[PDB]
RNA sequence: CCGGCCGGGAACUCAAAGGAGACUGCCAGUGAUAAACUGGAGGAAGGUGGGGAUGACGUCAAGUCAUCAUGGCCCUUACGACCAGGGCUACACACGUGCUACAAUGGCGCAUACAAAGAGAAGCGACCUCGCGAGAGCAAGCGGACCUCAUAAAGUGCGUCGUAGUCCGGAUUGGAGUCUGCAACUCGACUCCAUGAAGUCGGAAUCGCUAGUAAUCGUGGAUCAGAAUGCCACGGUGAAUAC
RNA sequence: AAGAACCUUACCUGGUCUUGACAUCCACGGAAGUUUUCAGAGAUGAGAAUGUGCCUUCGGGAACCGUGAGACAGGUGCUGC
C-alpha cells in the first residue's frame, strides 16, 4: 500500500535506488511486489547549431526520464525509523504515496 | 568549424555529465541559472587555484559542489576558511543550504583544463605559442597519456593575419567513442586580441 | 493449444481466438459485415488472413491490437504461422517457402532535418 | 480526540519520519486539489507532496 | 550589451508579478461581465508593463530575443554549449 | 422565384440562385434549405408559392439582396465626402482586410499591369 | 472583431470629450493613441489623430460611431 | 453494468533492465592454394539487415563584431536612455519556397472502422447546460501507462451529384465569439454568411525520389497571451521502374 | 526569426543626463515599502496618508531609497579583410 514512485534522468542510479528500496523492504521482512518499470519519457529538443545563418545543420538533444514504482504491499515503523536519508542520490528524485 | 564535441558526443558513453540532479520542469531552468552563477564565482575567484572541473549536485533540499582541483590547498586555505568562504558565497548564490568538497588532480597536465589555462597562462606573459604548445604536448607524452593534441588560434605572436597552429603527438581518435578524450578550452585576452587554446588528450578505451 | 494472436506487422500485435468451426470474422463482438464486410480492400487483407491455409476448418474472431489494418493483417497472418508452428513443426519449410514465417521489418523511416520527408529533399534552384 | 481541530498553516514535526529537523515555509497551498500540498524535505530532498490529515498523523 | 533591453525585461517582470496580477485579475474578472465600464477604465489606469504579454522571455545569460526554450531558460546556442560541457542534466544526443 | 435579384431557378437548387444576387451570403441558403428540407434537385415545375413567400420572407428579415453595393459605396462615398482615407483606401482597389499586396493580391488588382 | 463586454474608448479621450462637449468652446482635440470607438458624444467635435509629425482632423459625424478613430487616418503615403 | 469491470492469474500483447543472435559462421562454385564475389541451407534478420548520430589535412580572407566575448577606431546634456504614435505588414512589376486546386480514382450527405508519437499546472480540461457555430457558464480527473488535449483522416457501406467554374475556394467594410485589454484601425486567428475571381492539368526549362522510398491522408510538438499552408517529429494506405 | 498589434524593436514626437535605463565607490538625508489626488500621450512632475520595526562592541549595522560632483558608465555604432 506505500507507494513510492522514484525517477530519474540515468538509468542506473534508478535501478540502484529500487534495489536500496527493495533492500529496505526485505530486511525487515514483508512482501514486495516487483519493481514495475513505467514508460520513459523521452523530451527532443531541435537546437540550431549556428549563430547566424542556417535551417538544415541542427542537432537534437534527448532527456529521458526513467520512472519505476516498487509499490511495497507492507509498509513498517522500523523501515519508517531507517527511512531517513536512505535514497542518498541526487540523480533520483523520489515521491511518497500513502 | 565541423567537429563534434568529445565531451558531448561522449557524455552518455564514457564522460560524465558535470552537473547531476533532477529537478522538474518548472524548477530546471533557475537550477540550470543557479549552477551556471556559482560555477561563474567560484570560477572567477579560484582561477589562481586551478579549478579543473566543476560537479554540482543538488539532493532538491541542499546543492553539493565538488571542484576538482590540481592545488587543493589554495582552495582549503588554512583551516578550511577559505573554503568555509566559498560555500557561504555558493550559498547565497544557489538560495539553499551548500556544501563543498575538493577532489585533488593528481597528473595535472593529463587534466585538459589546467594545460589549457597554463597555455593561456604563457600567452598572456607574451612566451612563445609554439613553446607552449611543444611543452604541453612533451610532457604528456612522459606521463602517459596515449595522446594529445594541442590548437592554438588567432593572431598568433602578435601578428595581424590571424592563423591556427596544432601540436599533435600521440593517438587523439575522436570519432571512438569508446575512447577517453578529455577536451577543453581556454582564452587568452592578449593585447592584440583573443586567442583561443583547443586541447585534447586521449588516456585510454573504456 | 488454444489457436492464439502472435506475431507482428507494422505497428501490430495480433489478437484472433481462431478455432475449430466455420470461418467467419467477429471484430469487436460485432460482425465483419456489420463493420467492412463489403468493403474493398477488406478482400485483399482477408486473403492473408488465410494465405497460411490453415483457415479453412477454423473459425475467427479478430481483434488484433494496433496499427493500420493491413499491418494488423500482417500480424494475423504473422500469428497463425507461429501457432501453426506451435502445433506440428513439420509445416515450418513449407511456410518457409512460401514466405510467411518472416517478420518483415519495413518500418516507417524518421523525418530528417533540411527534409520535408524522410528522403524528400526541398525543391532546389540553381540561382 | 486529540487536536481534532485542523489549522492550515500550522508546523508539526515529525521525528519518526524523515522529516526531522527540517525547516521549510509553505507559500501555496492547494485547495482547489484538496489535498494540502508542502514542499516537505523527505531523505533530505525537497519535493512538493500531496498530504491529508488522515494521511499523516500530527505531531 | 543589451542593457537596457534587460533592465526594461526586469521592470515588466517587477510590475506584473509582484505589484499586481491579484489587482488585474479581479480587474479582468469583472470586466467579463457575470449576471464606459469601470473596470475598463481601472485596467487602463494601471501600467501597461503590468501585462505579462508585455513580457518576452529572454535567454538568462546572453539575452536574446529569439531562440528561447522554456525548459531550459536560454537560448539555443547558449543550451548547445551547455549540452556540450555536460551542464545541462541528462541531455545526450538524440539519435533515433 | 425572383425577388429582388436576376436569378430563377432552373430545375436546380433555389439557393445558388440566392447568393448569385449579391447583398446576402449562404446562411440564407442553409435556413432556407432546413426549411424546407425536400430535394431541391427535382424540377422546378410546381415551383410553390410557399416556396416563394419563405424565400421572400427571410430575406427580408435578414440582411436585403443587393445592399452590398450600398456598403461598399457608402463607406467609399462618405468617406470621400468627409476627405477621409477610409473611403479612399476602398477607392484604390488594393485588399484593406489586412492582406499582403508585395507580390499577391492579383483577384483585387485584376490580371498583371507590367 | 472585437469584444461585446464593454466597448473601449481611452480614459482620458473620454475625460477630453465630455469636458469638449461640456465647454461648448472648444479647438482640436489631439489625440495620439489613435485605439478608441467614437461614442455618440463625440460627433460635432474636432479631434486629431497621430499620424506622422503632421495633423489628420476628422470631424466626426453620426455615421462613424462603431468605428475605431484610426480607420480615419492614414499612417502610410503612396503615389 | 457484458466495460477487464472484478475476483483472480501472469499465460500473452506491453512497459523497460539484463542477456542471446549475424561472424561470410557453414556448404558449393569461381578466383591464387589469398582477399573477395556468386548462389544454397539454417534463421525473424545475410553479407554496412534498415535508419540515425559520427563530417580527415584543408578550402572559399564564404557567414556571424546583431547571441556572446574580443583588438583598434568613433559618440559620450548623445551613436546613451524613457514614453506615446508609427514603420518592420506599403506596391508598376519579376523569379526562389511551400499551400489550394483545376473534380467523377472526385465532391456532398447519413451510418461504421483501424494508429503512433507527444504535451499538460497562471496549464490540459472532460460531464452537464446554453448556443447554427467559433464558444460561454458550471466544472470532476490530472505534475501523467491512470485524467485531458483527443469519438484520427484517407478506408468504407449505402444514397445523390452525372460539366460544375465545382465546397476548388479567391474577394473591400459588415454579423460575431476568444486572446490581451497598452489594445485587435494601419496589423490576429476562428463556423466567419458577405457578392463564389482565377484555374478545363500549365511553353522554354527545372526539381525530388530505388521500398515501407515516391505519392496521399491525417496527429502532435517547440516558439507562443493570441497568431503556421514554415520548421521539427509521428502514424496510416502504399507504388512504378532500373536494360 | 522556434512567433513584427503594444512589448519584441535600432528608424518620427515630447520629456533625461555628471550619474544617466544599467554596476562600483565618497558625502548627506530617509526604513523598505503600501495607498491615493491632479496635469499630461507618457517612465514625467506637483502633492497627500501610514510605515523610523528590523538593530548597531549604537562612537549605530542592513538589502535599500532620494540627491549631489567626480572617477565611471552606456552603444543591436564601424571594421567577420
Amino acid at each position: 500500500r506505500i507507494r513510492i514512485r522514484l525517477k530519474a534522468f540515468d538509468h542506473r542510479l534508478i535501478d540502484q535506488a529500487t534495489a536500496e528500496i527493495v533492500e529496505t523492504a526485505k530486511r525487515t521482512g514483508a512482501q514486495v511486489r516487483g519493481p514495475i518499470p513505467l514508460p520513459t519519457r523521452k523530451e527532443r529538443f531541435t537546437v540550431l547549431i549556428s549563430p547566424h545563418v542556417n535551417k538544415d545543420a541542427r542537432d537534437q538533444y534527448e532527456i529521458r526520464t526513467h520512472l519505476r514504482l516498487v509499490d511495497i504491499v507492507e509498509p513498517t515503523e522500523k523501515t519508517v525509523d531507517a527511512l531517513m536519508r536512505l535514497d542518498l542520490a541526487a540523480g533520483v528524485d523520489v515521491q511518497i504515496s500513502l | 568549424g565541423q567537429k563534434v564535441h568529445p565531451n558531448g558526443i561522449r557524455l552518455g558513453i564514457v564522460k560524465p555529465w558535470n552537473s547531476t540532479w533532477f529537478a522538474n520542469t518548472k524548477e530546471f531552468a533557475d537550477n540550470l541559472d543557479s549552477d551556471f552563477k556559482v560555477r561563474q564565482y567560484l570560477t572567477k575567484e579560484l582561477a589562481k587555484a586551478s579549478v579543473s572541473r566543476i560537479v554540482i549536485e543538488r539532493p532538491a533540499k541542499s546543492i553539493r559542489v565538488t571542484i576538482h582541483t590540481a592545488r587543493p590547498g589554495i582552495v582549503i586555505g588554512k583551516k578550511g576558511e577559505d573554503v568555509e568562504k566559498l560555500r557561504k558565497v555558493v550559498a547565497d548564490i544557489a538560495g539553499v543550504p551548500a556544501q563543498i568538497n575538493i577532489a585533488e588532480v593528481r597528473k595535472p597536465e593529463l587534466d585538459a583544463k589546467l594545460v589549457a589555462d597554463s597555455i593561456t597562462s604563457q600567452l598572456e606573459r607574451r612566451v612563445m605559442f609554439r613553446r607552449a604548445m611543444k611543452r604541453a604536448v612533451q610532457n604528456a607524452m612522459r606521463l602517459g597519456a596515449k595522446g594529445i593534441k594541442v590548437e592554438v588560434s588567432g593572431r598568433l605572436g602578435g601578428a595581424e593575419i590571424a592563423r591556427t597552429e596544432w601540436y599533435r603527438e600521440g593517438r587523439v581518435p575522436l570519432h571512438t567513442l569508446r575512447a577517453d578524450i578529455d577536451y577543453n578550452t581556454s582564452e587568452a585576452h592578449t593585447t592584440y586580441g583573443v586567442i583561443g587554446v583547443k586541447v585534447w588528450i586521449f588516456k585510454g578505451e573504456i | 493449444n488454444q489457436y492464439y494472436g502472435t506475431g507482428r506487422r507494422k505497428s501490430s500485435a495480433a489478437r484472433v481466438f481462431i478455432k475449430p468451426g466455420n470461418g467467419k470474422i467477429v471484430i469487436n463482438q460485432r460482425s465483419l459485415e456489420q463493420y467492412f464486410g463489403r468493403e474493398t480492400a477488406r478482400m485483399v487483407v482477408r486473403q492473408p488472413l488465410e494465405l497460411v491455409d490453415m483457415v479453412e476448418k477454423l473459425d475467427l474472431y479478430i481483434t488484433v491490437k494496433g496499427g493500420g489494418i493491413s499491418g494488423q493483417a500482417g500480424a494475423i497472418r504473422h500469428g497463425i504461422t507461429r501457432a501453426l508452428m506451435e502445433y506440428d513443426e513439420s509445416l515450418r519449410s513449407e511456410l518457409r517457402k512460401a514466405g510467411f514465417v518472416t517478420r518483415d521489418a519495413r518500418q516507417v523511416e524518421r523525418k530528417k532535418v533540411g527534409l520535408r520527408k524522410a528522403r524528400r529533399r526541398p525543391q532546389f534552384s540553381k540561382r | 480526540r486529540p487536536k481534532t481541530l485542523f489549522e492550515p498553516g500550522e508546523m508539526v514535526r515529525v521525528n519518526d519520519g524523515p522529516f526531522a529537523d527540517f525547516n521549510g515555509v509553505v507559500e501555496e497551498v492547494d485547495y482547489e486539489k484538496s489535498r494540502l500540498k508542502v514542499s516537505v524535505s523527505i531523505f533530505g530532498r525537497a519535493t512538493p507532496v500531496e498530504l491529508d490529515f488522515s494521511q499523516v498523523e500530527k505531531a | 550589451a543589451k542593457q537596457s533591453m534587460k533592465a526594461r525585461e526586469v521592470k515588466r517582470v517587477a510590475l506584473a508579478d509582484k505589484y499586481f496580477a491579484k489587482r488585474a485579475e479581479l480587474k479582468a474578472i469583472i470586466s467579463d461581465v457575470n449576471a464606459r465600464w469601470n473596470a475598463v477604465l481601472k485596467l487602463q489606469t494601471l501600467p501597461r508593463d503590468s501585462s505579462p504579454s508585455r513580457q518576452r522571455n529572454r535567454c538568462r545569460q546572453t539575452g536574446r530575443p529569439h531562440g528561447f526554450l522554456r525548459k531550459f531558460g536560454l537560448s539555443r546556442i547558449k543550451v548547445r554549449e551547455a549540452a556540450m560541457r555536460g551542464e545541462i542534466p541528462g541531455l545526450k544526443k538524440a539519435s533515433w | 422565384a425572383r425577388i429582388a435579384g436576376i436569378n430563377i431557378p432552373d430545375h436546380k437548387h433555389a439557393v445558388i440562385a440566392l447568393t448569385s444576387i449579391y447583398g446576402v451570403g449562404k446562411t440564407r441558403s442553409k435556413a432556407i434549405l432546413a426549411a424546407a428540407g425536400i430535394a431541391e434537385d427535382v424540377k422546378i415545375s410546381e415551383l410553390s408559392e410557399g416556396q416563394i413567400d419563405t424565400l421572400r420572407d427571410e430575406v427580408a428579415k435578414f440582411v436585403v439582396e443587393g445592399d452590398l453595393r450600398r456598403e461598399i459605396s457608402m463607406s467609399i462615398k462618405r468617406l470621400m465626402d468627409l476627405g477621409c482615407y477610409r473611403g479612399l483606401r476602398h477607392r484604390r482597389g488594393l485588399p484593406v482586410r489586412g492582406q499582403r499586396t508585395k507580390t499577391n493580391a492579383r483577384t483585387r488588382k485584376g490580371p498583371r499591369k507590367p | 472583431r472585437s469584444l461585446k463586454k464593454g466597448p473601449f474608448i481611452d480614459l482620458h479621450l473620454l475625460k477630453k470629450v465630455e469636458k469638449a462637449v461640456e465647454s461648448g468652446d472648444k479647438k482640436p482635440l489631439r489625440t495620439w493613441s489613435r485605439r478608441s470607438t467614437i461614442f455618440p458624444n463625440m460627433i460635432g467635435l474636432t479631434i486629431a489623430v497621430h499620424n506622422g509629425r503632421q495633423h489628420v482632423p476628422v470631424f466626426v459625424t453620426d455615421e462613424m460611431v462603431g468605428h475605431k478613430l484610426g480607420e480615419f487616418a492614414p499612417t502610410r503615403t503612396y503615389r
